[PDB]
């Protein structure tokens, strides 16, 4: 523009924030069910399963 | 409860009794502040065991 006028450099709030710097998807299909990612609930220390010999 | 408030008296006599006066007693009901000690309940160890903390 000119010195006259007013210049008012527009700027924003971005939503969405850095979120990692390393690859962490290897979870399921990613990684071929190697690693798998469940949901569930366990008590105590561990949870031990027994399966015959 | 005035305690000399009946007197043997003497008719014949014409003697001076000390003037008597009638006295307040109070009751009395006192306050007592009870409490509970600071009760630690970190939600850790209930979800440790898959507890509602």
């Amino acid at each position: 523009a000119l010195s006259d006028l007013q210049v008012f450099n527009d700027w924003a709030y971005k939503t969405m924030s850095e979120v990692l710097d390393q690859q962490v998807e290897l979870f399921n299909g990613a990684t071929r069910g190697a690693i798998i990612l469940r949901s569930a609930g366990n008590t105590g220390d561990l949870s031990e399963a027994a399966f015959w010999a | 409860k005035i305690q000399g408030l009946v007197r043997p008296r003497d008719p014949y006599s014409n003697a001076d009794v000390a003037a008597k006066d009638l006295r307040q007693l109070v009751d009395n009901t006192i306050k007592v502040a009870s409490g509970t000690p600071p009760i630690n309940i970190p939600p850790s160890m209930l979800r440790w065991i898959q507890k509602n903390p």
